[PDB]
């Protein structure tokens, strides 16, 4: 995953997660991708998966 | 099984919206995008427990998909959770809304706006929504909307969430049936 085309205004609602640096599990990847936005950066893949 | 409740795909999990017939033949409805590029659906994550296959799917541009039921002792129950549907009806800006889905449950909220356009990216764009206060997370996709006892919509997606606040956009779900010859029941 590349989150270099987000920011996005909105967001599918499947589920298919991923692992995030902060330990959340994220839905989705576009979910993952805004909060790595939201971050300024700072947040990264832990893997694929739930936490 | 019945709306708002998970169904399994190969690839993630999403929402039944509203189980609908025509004739003799029975038909789920969820989200477009939810049904792109998926064949078989299962009722849980250990796939153990077929539901049927995919019979329809229109996505970018609208956001349904229908699935074909192929199993015949599952239980079909036309509610919502324990709701009764009895129709289904159009949105309008004031409607007061309820949404289930597989991962946040039941949520309410109203109709902020019709015929909205949702751009999710890379080409994806959905024109033609009800958006709404009410909020939705991943899991929730394709879950029914709505009030009282008439469909109103298929969740879609948005932004925000549960704990926060959000908005989701849903499909009108006229158009789903009008397309595929279903009804509620
Ligand atoms: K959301």
């Amino acid at each position: 995953v590349d989150c270099s085309e987000y920011p996005k205004p909105a967001c599918t609602e499947e589920y298919r997660p991923l692992c995030g640096s902060d330990n959340k599990t994220y839905g989705n990847k576009c979910n993952f991708c805004n909060a790595v936005v939201e971050s300024n950066g700072t947040l990264t893949l832990s893997h694929f998966g739930k936490c | 099984i019945s709306g708002g409740d998970a169904i399994y795909s190969s690839t993630g999990r999403c929402s039944l919206g509203f189980n609908v017939r025509s004739g003799s033949t029975y038909y789920f409805l969820t989200a477009g995008h939810c049904t792109d590029g998926a064949t078989t659906w299962w009722a849980n994550s250990a796939r153990t427990t077929v539901l049927g296959t995919t019979s329809g799917s229109s996505f970018p541009n609208n956001d349904y998909g229908i699935v074909r039921y192929t199993n015949t002792t599952i239980p079909k129950d036309g509610t919502v959770g324990g709701q009764d549907i009895t129709s289904a009806a159009n949105a309008t800006v004031g409607m007061a809304v309820t949404r289930r889905g597989s991962t946040t449950g039941t949520h309410s909220g109203s109709v902020t706006a019709l015929n909205a356009t949702v751009n999710y990216g890379g080409g994806d764009v959905v024109y033609g929504m009800i958006r709404t206060n009410v909020c939705a997370e991943p899991g929730d996709s394709g879950g029914p909307l709505y009030s009282g006892t008439r469909a109103i919509g298929l969740t879609s997606g948005g932004s925000g969430n549960c704990s926060s606040g959000g908005t989701t956009f849903f499909q009108p779900v006229t158009e789903a049936l009008s397309a595929y010859g279903v009804s509620v029941y």
